[PDB]
């Protein structure tokens, strides 16, 4: 039998459709604020948001398997919907303003709309048709219309308050939805047209929801849900009475999930997404940022990209003509991040939790994480050398460069001073430098060394306050540093000759630089912005990004040549040293050692 | 030979004899940390200070334990004490509730001489010859003072050369007065004016901490050294320490009768001076009249009018307190009491002078006389948290309400037949006020819908006087021959007016409001307690304009302001409680007499008997 | 200051253009309403206690009137 299912706060229940049936506790653990609620009814689970937790979860009928689906990069996941057909998971998001859609399970998440988006609230499917429809509450409110795979965006019924509980009659090809601002329930066809009124004299209509020729709603007025003609309005009872926040309501039968696709027939030989379409059968779809591939079923992940990192989230972002939003990495260790940098080699991402005080690691998925180095020890910023596979880090307590193996183990300190301060640090160990800045008392500094801790030289020691970020580009040979009290953006030769001015203009805080083809990006902290200047100067200064809060570092990730790596003669066994393997001018290589040994007879050895 | 008497923070210690064999004597002792000490010699009294215990204590000179409690409330920090062996009073400085205040040698009659512009009063020296007593306070400007010992004519003498100015004495020999300083470390002199202030010890070699003198020969205590010295009176010379290897040696007088001159009385043993206090003065009687704290002086003088009239009633967490009305001086709360855990609500009964208060952790409702024995038990069952209670002076029964049962019930002020008014499923009553005559009773109460409801004095005509804009309702004081009606709401942070039928709305002025919220009106005059319940404001009703008359008093709970005695309004049921031989509940329309639980009003309506 | 989206207590907790406005359960920073947008007009004096999708008020010289059934901020 066909029966009710509904979301509560703290609970989701079901009822029968009989007035005053029996009212029981789909038996879930640790729900805190449910929403928005759909199903699957093949499978027998239940769908759910939690506004609360940001979240989406799945479970099935017994409560088992309680599963999260969704936990990153939510905000305000009010609208949720199921197709049952490609079994996909569609939602929206009133706080971050997207669609998206990703495999049930969750994989494979992708954005299918980003732009012009204003609260999107209550979604519904019609996999069978192709089209998906949703309400939007902005300053205009409307309900909208598109391809599943978020082509063809239109509205189709403009006048309109906040609606919700927004649900579609297939068998009678119909939309039926609630308004918060004029207490009614409408209906119209599946064109937006024949516009009709269902019930008017209605306190506090909520939630809405149909099965065959009845409507069922909520009101929170009268603390119940009743039901309808749904083509009259009349004809009413209520079902239940006295239920207090009765946030979504939904019907869980067979009958409402019927219909068929290509999607549902070997997933339309789709590699990662099947999403279908109203004219073409189906499209193929990928996740955030892959290239859907000349044979139209696999998919390509992106290969060159930009990192930026907040205090709480590190997120990657493209530089598409399309604009392809930014995607925040599911990264479960993330907590406090400091300073970031990736390995191209073995494509994983490095971060320093300024609270947990360690270096981690993990690739973009989340997974293969590995702390490398734990503790007094207080990283301030790292620098990853990938021919040595070293990590060039700088400690706030101890005021040393240290430098870790990839691993985990130690080869050592290559910079100690009494009154040293190294912070911001860049290794360029293809011409066998590094460059950092040298906050001594009053005193402000950039300077450079040997890998190894020798041939040391003050670059700069004038028109400094804050040097406090780095950035270099190996192919030109220029340095890039910021100042934060200074407000600019400042430029030379590897060398130190020929500093230049780029901005010094509309800029506020300035912490972290990286360069991207021929651009410089630069994040500020208080302006909450990422920017861009050409360094060729035949472009002019552009906004990336706005509105970001608590920008900690960005990071320029291009793919790696790995024949032009190999070149490299530290590629391989580390240019048979034991530690440190310094470049030549001549592209030859010698051995060096940590402060703390010394070059053996074998001039490898330490 | 002079003997020396000292504090000593474990007991107070009699030493010189001839100064000679170290017979340092253990007068009393067992003391915990004392401070101050003086004697009246002629009775052979001794008094001290103890900073822990926060009493002045006395004891009899003659072989014996006898020791009697003297003040041993309102203290904090007594560092100063003198007595008057002439007038028969008992002065001491207090250095952090910065008062200055008298009594008699038995700790009666306890009046508060000066409380305003004092910074740490400590060192105190009377001069009951004149009429002058001399202290010093000292902070972030010192100076010493003098003043005559009734409270008049505070004259600031020296102001300059001092810093934390130590130990007072005075020479009634030569009519000077001497002092120290425990931090520019000399010691001067002057004339009993401000005048001729000359150098006896100057340079930096003296660190007092109590000066006394016996002929030509100042004493004085360094703790530091833990010694005693001595030194010519006139020049710094023979400057030689006494035996002296003592445990912390505080305050010290020389313990001899002639540094008590005695004379005439300016009060003979007639009169006994007026009908309380008798204080000495420079004034052309000589002596001046006196009322306790917080007591006014009828116009012919020497008679004190009978307490205060009215009366501003504390109710902190664990212990009750009173204001008086009657006095500028204001900050002298008072309290009393036993086993307070955790009082909520008061509220008084001008007639037989009991205090009503709830008590929401003993979840029960007693009664006292003020600083009297009252204490009574009259509620303690069925209740949950008495967030308000009102007396009815006039038929002579107790309301109060209940958060946790959502109920108003009324009973005799004895707590006897206890009678539910009203119970409502959803609202909680919270504030109540009474009008026995119009027989209305108002309330706030809070819940999903924060209204403030009215009704007859028995519950029967529901009227719901506000419904909109109100949060948290909190306080609730009533108005009588204006016919407004003022509250609060802690929600909305704003205290409000309004016409006796809910019509003459509007803000009065907008305030942070605590949860817990004392508040009540009285003569022009509104008070409530601030957003940290540590301080209490009072604000004119008409005039709008705001004033604090204490702070540094936390956990203040609820506030009543009220007559003593005074009584106003009636109705029937003060006719013999209307007839009735239970319950008797004014109305507009006219009485109606009530019952118990269980019992059944007879076709008399007028009696109840059980069925 | 709180920007949109961001966590308040009170309007003061928040930027220039933006109001302490109710959010489900919580409060949070939204942006003040401009010329031509929805605003809400409540019927029943309840229906404000309830509500947990809140709007700011319209903007300065702004007013909530009805269209000539919805309300958008018109200026006077
Ligand atoms: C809770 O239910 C799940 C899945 O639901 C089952 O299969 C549905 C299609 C429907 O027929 C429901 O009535 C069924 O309960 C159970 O998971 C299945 O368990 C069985 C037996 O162990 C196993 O053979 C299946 O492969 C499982 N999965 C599915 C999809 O069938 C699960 O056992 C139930 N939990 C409890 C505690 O009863
Ligand atoms: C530099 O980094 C290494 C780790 O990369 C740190 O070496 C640790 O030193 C402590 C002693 O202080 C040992 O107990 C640990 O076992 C070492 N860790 C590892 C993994 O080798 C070192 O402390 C850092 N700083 C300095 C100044 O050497
Ligand atoms: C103690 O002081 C009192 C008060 O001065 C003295 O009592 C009488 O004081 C009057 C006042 O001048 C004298 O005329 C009397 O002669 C005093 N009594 C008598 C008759 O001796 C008292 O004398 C003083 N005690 C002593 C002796 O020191
Ligand atoms: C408080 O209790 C006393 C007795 O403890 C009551 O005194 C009388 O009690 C009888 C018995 O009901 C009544 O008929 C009398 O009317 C009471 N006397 C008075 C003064 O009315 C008393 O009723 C209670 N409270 C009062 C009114 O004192
Ligand atoms: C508090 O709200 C209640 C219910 O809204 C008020 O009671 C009635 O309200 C309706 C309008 O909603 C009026 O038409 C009636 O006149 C009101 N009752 C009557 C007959 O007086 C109630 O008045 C409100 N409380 C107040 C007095 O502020
Ligand atoms: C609903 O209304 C239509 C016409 O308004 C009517 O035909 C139908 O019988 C009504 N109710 C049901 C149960 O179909
Ligand atoms: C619904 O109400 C109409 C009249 O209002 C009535 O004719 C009809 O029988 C009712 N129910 C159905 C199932 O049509
Ligand atoms: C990919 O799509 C294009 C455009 O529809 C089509 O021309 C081409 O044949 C497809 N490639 C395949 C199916 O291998």
């Amino acid at each position: 039998e066909a029966f009710l299912l509904f979301s509560r706060r703290a609970d989701i229940r079901r009822i029968s459709l009989e007035t005053n049936n029996n009212n029981v506790a789909i038996p879930l653990t640790g729900v805190k604020e449910a929403s928005a609620l759909d199903f699957d009814v093949t499978d027998n689970r239940i769908y759910w948001t939690d506004i609360s937790l940001k979240t989406i979860s799945r479970a099935f009928m017994n409560g088992s398997a309680l599963e999260h689906v969704v936990e990153f990069g939510l905000d305000y996941p009010e609208g949720m919907a199921v197709d049952w057909l490609g079994k996909n998971l569609y939602w929206a998001d009133t706080g971050t303003n997207r669609i998206e859609v990703s495999k049930l399970d969750g994989q494979h998440r992708q954005v299918l709309v980003w732009k012009d988006l204003d609260s999107p609230r209550a979604l519904a499917l019609d996999p069978a048709e192709g089209f998906m429809y949703w309400t939007e509450w902005g300053g205009k409110p409307k309900i909208d219309r598109a391809a599943m795979d978020g082509s063809e965006r239109t509205t189709l019924v403009p006048n309109v308050g906040r609606a919700n509980g927004l649900t579609i009659d297939y068998a009678k090809r119909r939309l039926y939805w609630t308004d918060l601002d004029t207490n009614l329930i409408e209906s119209s066809n599946m064109l937006g047209l024949n516009r009709e009124v269902i019930a008017d004299d209605l306190p506090h209509p909520f939630g809405l929801t149909q099965y065959q020729d009845y409507i069922y709603w909520t009101d929170w007025s009268r603390r119940s849900i009743e039901r309808a003609n749904k083509t009259s309005g009349q004809n009413r009872t209520i079902i239940q009475g006295h239920l207090d926040y009765v946030m979504d309501i939904l019907v869980f039968h067979s009958s409402r999930q019927s219909g068929w696709n290509e999607c549902a027939s070997s997933n339309g030989h789709c590699s990662h997404l099947c999403l279908a379409v109203p004219v073409g059968g189906f499209v193929c779809g990928c996740p955030a940022h892959y290239s859907l591939n000349a044979d139209n079923r696999t998919c390509s992940a992106p290969t060159t990209f930009l990192l930026f990192s907040q205090k709480s989230a590190i997120n990657r972002m493209v530089i598409d003509e399309q604009q392809s939003p930014d995607i925040i990495l599911p990264i479960h260790s993330l907590r406090n991040v400091r300073a970031i940098d990736y390995d191209p080699l073995d494509k994983q991402l490095y971060w320093i939790d300024s609270r947990q005080n360690m270096i981690r690691k993990a690739q973009e998925d989340g997974s293969q994480g590995f702390t490398v180095v734990v503790s007094e020890i207080q990283p301030y910023d790292l620098s990853i050398d990938i021919y040595s596979r070293y990590i060039y880090w700088t400690c706030e307590a101890t005021n040393v460069i240290n430098v870790t193996r990839l691993d985990g183990r130690s080869v050592g300190v290559v910079l100690k001073g009494e009154q040293d301060r190294p912070r911001a640090i860049v290794v360029n160990p293809e011409k066998g430098y590094m460059y950092f800045t040298n906050l001594q008392e009053r005193s402000p500094k950039i300077e450079r060394a040997a890998l190894d801790g020798t041939e040391r030289e003050v670059l700069f020691f004038s028109g400094l306050s804050k040097p406090i970020a780095l950035a270099l580009d190996s192919r030109l040979g220029k340095l890039f540093w910021a100042d934060s009290d200074l407000r600019r953006i400042e430029s030379s030769d590897l060398s130190g000759a020929n500093r230049i001015v780029l901005e010094d203009s509309n800029i506020l805080q300035p912490v972290g630089l990286t360069v991207f083809e021929n651009w410089l990006y630069w994040i500020d902290k208080q302006q909450q912005m990422i920017e861009k200047i050409d360094m060729t100067g035949r472009e002019g200064r552009t906004k990336v990004q706005a509105r970001i809060a608590q920008l900690s570092d960005i990071h320029a990730v291009k793919e790696l040549n790995l024949q032009e790596y190999r070149q490299h003669p530290c590629a391989q066994d580390n240019g048979g040293c034991s530690h440190i393997c310094l470049v030549k001018g001549d592209g030859t290589t010698r051995c060096s050692c940590p402060m703390h040994l010394v070059l053996l007879q074998d001039e490898l050895s330490c | 030979a002079p003997l020396l008497l000292y504090a000593n923070r474990r007991d107070l210690r009699l030493v010189d004899a001839t100064n000679g064999k170290e017979n340092a004597t253990i007068v009393v002792g067992g003391l915990e940390d004392a401070a101050a000490v003086d004697f009246v010699f002629s009775h052979g009294l001794i008094y001290w200070s103890d900073v822990s215990e926060e009493a002045i204590k006395r004891t009899e000179f003659n072989k014996t334990e006898s020791v009697q409690n003297v003040v041993v409330s309102g203290l904090l920090s007594p560092d100063g004490l003198a007595c008057d062996w002439l007038g028969e009073k008992l002065y001491w400085t207090d250095s952090e509730t910065n008062r200055i205040e008298v009594s008699n040698l038995d700790g009666s009659l306890r009046k508060v001489l000066f409380w305003q512009e004092l910074d740490q009063p400590r060192a105190i020296a009377l001069d009951p010859s004149s009429g002058f007593m001399y202290w010093t306070d000292w902070g972030e400007v010192p100076k010493i003072e003098r003043a005559g010992m009734d409270g008049s004519s505070r004259f600031i003498i020296i102001n300059s050369e001092i810093y934390w100015p130590n130990g007072l004495t005075l020479d009634y020999e030569e009519q000077k007065l001497y002092w120290a300083d425990a931090k520019l470390n000399f010691i001067h002199k002057s004339n009993l004016d401000g005048t001729n202030r000359q150098a006896v010890v100057k340079g930096s070699l003296p660190h007092p901490f109590a000066l006394t003198l016996f002929e030509d020969i100042l004493y004085w205590t360094d703790w530091s050294t833990h010694s005693i010295l001595a030194c010519n009176k006139y020049t710094g010379e023979g400057l030689r320490e006494i035996h002296s290897d003592i445990f912390s040696p505080m305050d010290i007088h020389a313990f001899s009768q002639q540094r008590q001159p005695n004379a005439t009385n300016p009060c003979g043993i007639d009169n006994g001076g007026c009908s309380h206090l008798c204080l000495m003065s420079p004034v052309k009687p000589f002596y001046q009249c006196a009322c306790p704290t917080g007591v006014k002086l009828l116009e012919n003088g020497k008679t004190c009018k009978d307490g205060a009239t009215e009366l501003l009633l504390l109710a902190r967490r664990t212990d009750l307190r009173r204001i008086s009305l009657d006095t500028p001086d204001f900050t002298d709360i008072v309290l009393q009491l036993e086993d307070i855990r955790h009082a909520i609500a008061i509220d008084y009964d001008p007639v037989e002078g009991y205090i009503y208060w709830t008590d929401d952790e003993v979840r029960a409702i007693r009664r006292s006389f003020i600083d009297g024995s009252g204490s009574q038990f009259v509620v303690t069952a069925q209740i949950a948290h008495p967030d308000g209670i009102a007396v009815d002076w006039v038929a002579r029964n107790l309301y109060w309400t209940d958060t946790g049962t959502d109920r108003i019930e009324v009973t005799r002020l004895n707590g006897t037949m206890r009678k539910i008014l009203i119970s409502e499923d959803l609202e909680e009553p919270r504030a109540i006020v009474l009008d026995p005559m119009v027989g209305y009773m108002y309330w706030t109460d809070w819940g999903e819908i924060p209204k403030i409801e009215r009704a007859a004095l028995d519950g029967s005509d529901r009227v719901v006087l506000v419904n909109t804009s109100l949060g948290w309702p909190n306080g609730l004081a009533l108005d009588y021959d204006e016919g407004k009606i003022y509250w609060g709401d802690a929600k909305t942070d704003k205290i409000e007016v309004m016409n006796t039928d809910g019509t003459g709305r509007r803000v009065l002025v907008e305030d942070k409001i605590p949860h817990i919220f004392g508040f009540t009106l009285l003569g022009d005059y509104v008070y409530w307690t601030d957003w940290q319940r540590r301080s209490i404001e009072r604000v004119h009703k008409r005039s709008a304009e705001r004033e604090v008359i204490i702070d540094q008093l936390p956990d203040l709970m609820g506030l009543k302001a009220t007559n003593v005695h005074r009584v106003i309004g009636s109705n029937p049921c003060a006719e013999e409680n209307g007839g009735c031989s239970h319950l008797c509940l004014y109305r507009p329309q006219g009485l109606r007499c009530a019952c118990p639980i269980g019992f059944e009003l007879i076709s008399d309506m007028k009696t109840c008997i059980v069925p | 200051k709180g920007q949109e989206g961001s966590v308040c207590l009170r309007s003061s907790d928040c930027a220039s253009g933006l109001c302490c406005a109710r959010h489900f359960w919580s409060k949070i920073c939204k942006p003040v309403l401009k010329e031509g947008q929805v605003c809400t007009k409540h019927r029943r004096k309840g229906s404000h206690g309830l509500e947990i999708f809140q709007r700011c008020y319209c903007g300065e010289g702004l007013s909530c009137r009805i269209q000539k059934r919805l309300h958008t901020c018109q200026r006077h």
